[PDB]
RNA sequence: CGGAAGAUCAAGGGUUCCAGUCCAACGUUAAUCGGGGCUGGGUGAGUCGACCCCUAAGGCGAGGCCGAAAGGCGUAGUCGAUGGGAAAUUGGUUAAUAUUCCAAUACUUGUUUAUAGUGCGAUGGAGGGACGGAGAAGGUUAUGUCAGCCUGGCGUUGGUUGUCCAGGUGAAAGGAUGUAGGCUUACAGUUUAGGCAAAUCCGGACUGUAGGCUGAGAUCUGAUAGCAAGGAAGUGGCAAAUACCAUGCUUCCAGGAAAAGCUUCUAAGCGCUAUAAACGAAUCGUACCCUAAACCGACACAGGUGAUCAGGUAGAGAAUACCAAGGCGCUUGAGAGAACUCUGCUGAAGGAACUAGGCAAAAUGGUACCGUAACUUCGGGAGAAGGUACGCUGUUGAUGGUGAUAGGCUCCUUGAGCUUUCGACAGUCGCAGAUACCAGGCUGCUGCAACUGUUUAUUAAAAACACAGCACUCUGCAAACACGAAAGUGGACGUAUAGGGUGUGAUGCCUGCCCGGUGCUGGAAGGUUAAUU
């Protein structure tokens, strides 16, 4: 849940932290860990290609099983861990043969219960099934897009997908983006929504807390000079022009998708 | 106050040194030019 | 080979440190070839001074000094010297 | 001067180090002196560092991809420390080196030979190595101080053979030991959807059977060391680190290198473990400066320059004052004692009348206790404001620690000596007791920005930028977006509770009307309309 801090400092007055007593207090499983150095948002040219990235805490990469190809071998949930690489919690799975993996933890997934992968699996949270074997109207997460590639959609904390129906070899999914789209029925999904549903209820409180997460400050275009940004310039405060990015692309309403090879997968979008 | 030149031997030999010159085609042109002028110091 | 050991020792060192080292500990100081190892110094001493045994060789490289002569700035050669401890 | 202006380094420099000799130039003066000239000397390592083994960021990169050329990228790899990986300490010695030489006592790791036993072998598997921030209670040592002991002294002026004065005096690593702490069930057997193959090793599932590891310090040993006046002492109390136990323990969230060495397991394939004995451990660095006159600043330049060591008395203290060890008086002096300048000290009466403006100065300043308003987001405001005590002497109450001594690497009781913290009462001196140095001035109204932060290096620190928070909008993943000619990247080994762009800027109360213009989104009936034909 969400815990307010007492206003014992002005940097604490608006801290509302997400607290989970039930997640592991110890260190992650060492064999599923990879080193991961920060990038600063710089590509192989050493250029900033993504702004406001830098600093923050050193973190290891947890290797997540997004594919779930250990079918028909049951696993038990050893522990539910915090992951610094995502907003969702992760579950350490312990298979019958003793192999250990990490998966995205579902909300209704506790330590001790048994998870299954494959086509003859119960419709319980954490089980991975092909979309043709999941009853319509089941709330799912961790959606595969290409067959065998692993989950790409509905992975963030609290993420759920409505499985609306079917047309041929396609499952019709309503995503939390307000988007109805086709996915091949041989692609897999995991039952239930994703854990850490109150991720979006948190309040960082102070600028240093955003710095701890590797985010550098953001400087509005209107505060620049015209040589830096289309919004720069002016005696005093002034906008003057249609809002746009520093590269001159409009930022209020202009659509930017340009992908014809996937355009047939998309039923529709919602209007609000 | 702190001045512009803060010497470091490794940094000098790694940005301006002989092998650094010979690693580039443009550094080899630096060397060819220094040899054509007849400089007694090719590289730092 | 026995022709490389003849070039190892370039000559003795005559100084106050050398003199008192010889008096107190019976240790000989040589200017040695710039490329000689302790094993080579040991073998060369034991071959060119028949009847002596070498306990210890201590080596050191000494950088040559800059001595501006006339209009030019030049420098002396570096050299290597060995402290050789002999059986009493 | 002395948390350096002493000492040890790294970086950088390179002989400046030491001796002799010289004084033209150099040195802001002179110089017999010097970091100056000249001539000689000086740097000693299996253990310190480098090299070496290993990898981080990041490079380079057989093949590979891409690109007019040049080239760009990238796999395997190969490099790359600022990080991981073996090992010694005390004392003496030089004009100048010393964990290097010498003495004593250690430690690490190899090769060869031999004796036995005997399945060995990896770039691969598994363990290990191996790690965050904060906080807290202890236990210690370094070290200090007093005492004891030893050696000297009887004081130019009252006293000073004593409860007097001064100086000296405390051996390490290592080996044993296994303490205060810390962690912790152990062994055997059966088997196997796992560890890319294999595995007796790990993991998993079962069946029986029920103190160990680590660890500062103390103690013993090392230990008949060394050390002064001309051949001495060398052991007790107390205090006490930011060092050590401790890579520990407890908590938190922002979730905390890698790889090798090392221990085991097997694969292809065909040496290893103990006991010693002898022999070895290469190469490079080592002088000297290093809060500086030796580095970076054109200078022997008031600047800058990372780490380490950290004595005494006061003191919370690494502040401050005065001192120790050690090191210096800062390379022009001598007079005079005008104006004026600078930096200070004191100032009658008045007390902001000064001035753009209390600028500058003056003032306040410690601890304990009492007391403290509006307002408030209930945290605060607040050290609000404002008061009172405070030295020394004697007596006296309580109290923490440590433990001699007795009684039953341990326990309990008792408590000598030493030391901690609060008080009370009585006296006493001065103008003054937080006496020096040190060390908040404080209130009322009001604009701005929520706040901590950031910024015009070198005339602007702010009301500017950022900020947590809010909203709009884009983006379904080969995402949007950005770098790039492309390949290849970042976004992200992320996935709409996410990521980008834009505005606004905590919070409270809130956020009206206008879609004509220009954008954006959707629509396509009609008009117009390219190449082409």
């Amino acid at each position: 849940p969400i815990v307010k801090a007492k206003p014992t400092s002005p940097g604490r007055r608006f801290v509302e932290k997400v607290v989970h007593p039930h997640l592991y207090k110890g260190r992650p499983f060492a064999a599923l860990l990879e080193s991961k150095s920060k990038t600063g948002g710089r590509n192989n040219n050493g250029r900033i290609t993504t702004r406001h990235i830098g600093g923050g805490h050193k973190q290891h990469y947890r290797i997540i099983d997004f594919k779930r190809t250990k079918d028909n071998i049951p696993a038990t949930v050893e522990r539910i861990e915090y992951d610094p690489n995502r907003t969702a919690h992760i579950a350490l799975l312990k298979y019958a043969d003793g192999e250990r993996r990490y998966i995205i933890a579902a909300k209704k997934q506790a330590v001790g219960d048994t998870v299954m992968s494959g086509e003859a699996s119960p419709i319980r949270p954490g089980n991975c099934l092909p979309l043709k074997n999941i009853p319509l109207g089941t709330v799912i997460h961790n959606i595969e897009l290409k067959i065998g590639k692993g989950a790409q959609m509905a992975r963030a904390a609290g993420a759920s997908v409505q499985l609306l129906g079917r047309d041929g070899i396609y499952a019709i999914l309503r995503l939390r983006s307000g988007e109805t789209r086709r996915v091949h029925v041989n692609c897999r999904a995991v039952i239930g929504e994703v854990s850490n549903t109150e991720n979006n209820l948190k309040s960082l409180g102070k600028a240093g807390a955003s710095r701890w997460r590797g985010i550098r400050p953001s400087v509005r275009g209107v505060a620049m000079n015209p040589v830096d940004h289309p919004h720069g310039g002016g005696e005093g405060r002034n906008k003057g022009r249609h809002p746009t990015s520093p590269w001159g692309q409009k930022s209020k309403g202009l659509k930017t998708r340009h992908n014809k090879r996937t355009d047939s997968m998309i039923i529709r979008r919602a209007k609000k | 106050m702190k001045r512009t030149f803060q010497p470091s031997v490794i940094k000098r030999k790694r940005t301006h040194g002989f092998r650094a010159r010979m690693a580039t085609k443009k550094g080899r042109q630096v060397l060819a030019r220094r040899r054509a002028k007849g400089r007694h110091r090719l590289t730092v | 080979n026995n022709a490389r050991l003849y070039q190892v020792l370039r000559g003795p060192v005559f100084s106050e440190k050398s003199q008192m080292l010889g008096d107190s500990l019976g240790v000989q100081v040589f200017k040695i070839d710039s490329k000689a190892t302790k094993l080579e110094v040991k073998k060369a001493v034991e071959l060119m001074f028949e009847g002596v045994e070498v306990l210890k060789v201590n080596t050191l490289n000494v950088k040559g000094k800059t001595k501006r002569f006339g209009k030019n700035i030049g420098r002396r050669n570096d050299y290597k010297k060995a402290y050789v401890t002999l059986k009493a």
